[PDB]
Parts: structure tokens; sequence; C-alpha cells
């Protein structure tokens, strides 16, 4: 899970 | 042969309303308001989406997560963390009515396509395609996008989506990865750690729909010129390949020069030229929005880009209005691209197209 931010 | 304008001043404040991008809906609406845009196009009043609308893509579990968090505004919810809520997206109050708004203007937007009163309908706040069935994803919460091509479905057999956000549209491609009366075509930074991680050019879709997903990775630093030649390249053989009946364009402007995430070096000419080739195919197109982070300049580009549609040039000054004093330090309607280095080696760029010309090669 990435994050945007 | 008039294009659709979905607005109301209650959709405009509710789109206002998002904490990543305050009043960016304002400030794209008074501008475009101030070039007198709008007097040239249709206005339509979007409608707000019902729950069985949302839950033609969406699943209930999550959508019940949604309007329950949106009561109070529950942040620190247990469940929360599964269903994607978070720092992107924050369990604020009231995000179910925003979420349902959104996704109600885009298909608004379908609706008019379908029934022929326009060719071209804008939704200039819709475009939020991170969003999974069951997962709010990169500020966005309900997948608008994909709820707009499942409208269109109803009336056209194969749909174009063309994604020229700065982030890959990995909601809207995992949405049709398993179709072929779909096909999604998303030109992305590609870089491991930027989000959202995936949408390398080897992604392709699966089952019935392989080789119907199609992923361009770019890195940081490329401009106008080569970002057309490589959008044309693509969008030319897609489109001999697939030949789409209909056309959902997502025009993220995060991609402009001047934004914070500072990543992509473009101007809205640029992306204009991408949307004057696709605009010329003559099918039923429904433009959207996206990112953009650098408000006046969204504003800037999405204005230029309303121009384009309706064949307008428009004066380079910043007409007076609202927002006038957000317009620093020049205060004209055109971008200057940042003097920093293009980091796509041309070998690269060209072993990825000609992997993408195999990839079509099989649709048939
Ligand atoms: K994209
Ligand atoms: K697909
Ligand atoms: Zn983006």
């Amino acid at each position: 899970r990435h994050k945007k931010x | 042969l008039v294009p659709v304008y979905i607005y109301s001043p209650e959709y405009v404040s509710m789109c206002d309303s998002l904490a990543k991008i305050p009043k960016r809906a304002s400030m794209v609406h008074s501008l475009i308001e101030a070039y007198a845009l709008h007097k040239q196009m249709r206005i339509v009043k979007p409608k707000v989406a019902s729950m069985e609308e949302m839950a033609t893509f969406h699943t209930d579990a999550y959508l019940q997560h949604l309007q329950k968090v949106s009561q109070e505004g529950d942040d620190d919810h247990l469940d929360s963390i599964e269903y994607g809520l978070g720092y992107d997206c924050p369990a604020t109050e009231g995000i179910f009515d925003y979420a349902a708004a959104i996704g109600g203007a885009t298909i608004t937007a379908a609706q008019c396509l379908i029934d022929g009163m326009c060719k071209v309908a804008i939704n200039w706040s819709g475009g939020w395609h991170h969003a999974k069935k069951d997962e709010a994803s990169g500020f966005c919460y309900l997948n608008d996008a994909v709820l707009g091509i499942l409208r269109l479905r109803r009336k056209f057999e194969r749909i174009l989506y063309v994604d020229l956000d700065l982030h890959h549209g990995d909601g809207v491609e995992d949405a049709f990865s398993f179709t072929s009366k779909v096909m999604t075509v998303s030109l992305h930074k590609f870089s491991p750690g930027f989000f959202p991680g995936t949408g390398d050019v080897s992604d392709v879709g699966l089952g019935k729909g392989r080789y119907y997903s199609v992923n361009v990775p770019i890195q940081d630093g490329i401009q106008d010129e080569k970002y057309y030649q490589i959008c044309e390249s693509v969008l030319k053989e897609v489109y001999q390949a697939f030949n789409p009946k209909a056309v959902v364009l997502q025009l993220g402007a995060d991609t402009i020069a001047g934004d914070p995430m500072c990543s992509f070096n473009m101007t809205p000419v640029g992306i204009g030229k991408c949307l004057k080739y696709i605009l010329q195919w003559q099918l039923a197109t429904l433009i959207l929005g996206g990112g953009g982070f650098n408000l006046a300049n969204t504003a800037r580009c999405w204005t230029y880009l309303t121009g384009v549609i309706l064949g307008k040039t428009l004066s380079s000054e910043i007409p007076d209005h609202e927002f006038f004093t957000a317009y620093g330090p020049d205060y004209v309607l055109e971008i200057t691209p940042s003097c920093r280095p293009d980091r796509n080696e041309p070998h690269r760029i060209q072993q990825i197209l000609n992997y993408i010309k195999g990839n079509l090669k099989h649709v048939v």
C-alpha cells in the first residue's frame, strides 16, 4: 500500500 | 453538436469540500466563466447517484461503511483501514454525499452521451480513478469513471478509456481487467515508491481481457513534444486494433509544470494536442478531470482544454474574476515548462512502444 500524498 | 457542461452551483460547492483540493472546483469554473466559455456550452445539472447506481461497481459493504463514517465523521473506526480510509482518504463528515454527488455527475454526463444530446460531455470535477470496488484510494472514495463507463456500456459495445493523469489509473484498469469490451490506456509516472506502484508495460489485463489493458510507464521531466509523440503512437495503434465506439478521457492536471508533485513537465498545449487527436475521431467522448494540485494551473489547464473542445482561441491575459489574485506572478493563461532534465531515455521509450505494438497485435 503506497501513499499518494 | 454542442458540448455538455456538467455544472450546478450546489455541485461545485460540494466538490470544493474535498480536503486534498479545497476550492479547486470553484477556481476551475470561475475561470471558465470568466472566459465566458459556459455560454458556448449546454449546461446540465448533475443528479445525485442512488445507492443502486453506485452499487453497479462498489460493494454494499463498502458503501454502507462510507455512509456510516460519513454521519459523524468517524475517523479512527476499526474497519476504516480495511476499506482504504486513512491519510490519503480521511473519513470526514458528509463524505458519502460527496461521493454520490461526483458519481452522479459522471453518470449524468454518460447519460447525455447515450441520449445523443451531445458528442462531448464534460465533468471536470470527476475522474477519481483510484477507487476500488471495496476500497478508497488516492484521494478517491468513489470511482466515478467506472460508473460512467458502466452507464455508457448500455449503448456502446466497445469503450476506450484513456488516462492521462500523472498516476496510474489502477482502479479503472482493475475494474475491467477481465473484459475485452473496455480497453484502458494509461500514460503515467512509473517508479518504485511512486503511487500507486502498479502499471508496468507488462501489465496487460487478465483472462478474456488479456492485452486489453495498455500501460505506458514514463519517467520524470517529460515535456509536450515527446509526450505527444508517445501518446499519438499508442492511440493510433489502439484505435486501429480496438475500434472503439466511445471514449472516456481522464485529464488529470498533475502532469503540468508547477504542480507540487514536480514530476512531469507538461503544459496544457501538449495535453491539448492529445485531446485534439481523440476529438477528431468524432466519437462520443466523456471528459473527466482528476489530479492537479497547483490549483491555479489546474484551472488554467482545464479552461484551455475547454477552449480546445470548443475550437476557440483564448486571450493570454487572465481576466479579472473572483480568484484573479491567485494567478501570479505573471497572470497569464500559458504555462512555462520548468528548466529541469527529461529523464526519459529514447531507447527505453522505444522498447516500451514496441512491447505495446506487439501486445496490440493480439487484439482482434
Ligand atoms: K494516467
Ligand atoms: K480491459
Ligand atoms: Zn494523479
